[PDB]
C-alpha cells in the first residue's frame, strides 16, 4: 500500500506523460514499435464498442450511461447489436444455467480482441442468488473477464469508472512490442 | 379401355387418365422456416427465445 503523494512531493515529481511504455527505449525499432503500439491502443482504447445483452436489472443501470447524465457516446463507447461489431460484452444480470451456452456462443463469436466486462454482484459471483441451483456462480467459470464493476446496481458513475478503467487497460495493453521481444 | 390402343413393355404399366379433365392438386405438408428471436436481440429484451 502507498498513498496519493503530498503537493510538494507531487511537485518534486515530474509528468507522467500519455506513454506507459516510457519516452525512450534505446533503440530505434524499439522506439518505433512502442510508439506504433501507442498509435493502436489510442485507437482501440477509443471507441470501444459494447453489446446489446442485457440479462436483468443491472442493465437498466447500463441505459443511465446512455442516459443524457452520462453520456457513452462522448467516450466513443456506442453500443452495435451484433457481436461480430463489438471489442466489449458487458455481462451484467444474472447468469442462469440456460444462458451459459447463450453467453458462451455469444462471447465466442465475437471477434479478438475481446474484453469482458462483469457489471453486477450476480455476474461477479453470483451475488443474492449465489446458493442456488439455476444460477451460475458468477460469470468468470465460463467466460474470461477484465474488468469487475463491484456493485450490485453499479451507479452509472460506477460503471464509467469501470468502462474508463477497461480504456486504462487497452491503454496499457502492449502486443507489438512483446512481437520484437518474443 | 387401356391407356393406349397397343400395350408395350414400358407402355402397359401407365392407368388410365381420369374421364374427368380436371385434376385437383393434393395438399402437401409444408415446413415453415425456424427462426428464434433469441437472448441477445434487443426487441427480446435480453432474455426472451421466441421460437417463431
Ligand atoms: C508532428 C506530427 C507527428 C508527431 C509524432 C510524434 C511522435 C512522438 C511523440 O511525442 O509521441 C507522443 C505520444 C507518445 O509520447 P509521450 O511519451 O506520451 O509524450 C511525449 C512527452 N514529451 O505518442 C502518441 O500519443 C501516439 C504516437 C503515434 C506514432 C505513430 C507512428 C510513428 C512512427
Ligand atoms: S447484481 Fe444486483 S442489480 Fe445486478 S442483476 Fe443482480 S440483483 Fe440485479
Amino acid at each position: 500500500q502507498q498513498t496519493l503523494p503530498v503537493a510538494e512531493v507531487a511537485q518534486n515529481l515530474p509528468k507522467k506523460g500519455y506513454s506507459p511504455f516510457g519516452t525512450k527505449q534505446s533503440s530505434v525499432a524499439e522506439w518505433s514499435l512502442a510508439r506504433l503500439d501507442d498509435l493502436l491502443n489510442w485507437g482501440r482504447k477509443g471507441s470501444i464498442w459494447p453489446l446489446t445483452f442485457g440479462l436483468a436489472c443491472c442493465a437498466v443501470e447500463m441505459m443511465h450511461i446512455a442516459a443524457p447524465r452520462y453520456d457513452m457516446d462522448r467516450y466513443g463507447v456506442v453500443f452495435r447489436a451484433s457481436p461480430r461489431q463489438a471489442d466489449v460484452i458487458i455481462v451484467a444480470g444474472t447468469l442462469t444455467n440456460k444462458m451459459a451456452p447463450a453467453l458462451r456462443k455469444v462471447y465466442d463469436q465475437m471477434p479478438e480482441p475481446r474484453w469482458v466486462i462483469s457489471m453486477g454482484s450476480c455476474a461477479n459471483g453470483g451475488g443474492y442468488y449465489h446458493y442456488s441451483y439455476s444460477v451460475v456462480r458468477g460469470c468468470d467459470r465460463i467466460i474470461p473477464v477484465d474488468i469487475y464493476v463491484p456493485g450490485c446496481p453499479p451507479t452509472a458513475e460506477a460503471l464509467m469508472y469501470g468502462v474508463l478503467q477497461l480504456q486504462k487497460k487497452v491503454k496499457r495493453m502492449k502486443t507489438l512490442q512483446m512481437w520484437y521481444r518474443k | 379401355s387401356g391407356p393406349v390402343m397397343y400395350p408395350d413393355e414400358v407402355t402397359s404399366l401407365w392407368t388410365v387418365p381420369p374421364w374427368n379433365s380436371k385434376v385437383t392438386p393434393v395438399e402437401k405438408s409444408v415446413r415453415n422456416l425456424t427462426l428464434n428471436f433469441g437472448p441477445q436481440h434487443p426487441a427480446a429484451h435480453g432474455v426472451l427465445r421466441l421460437v417463431l
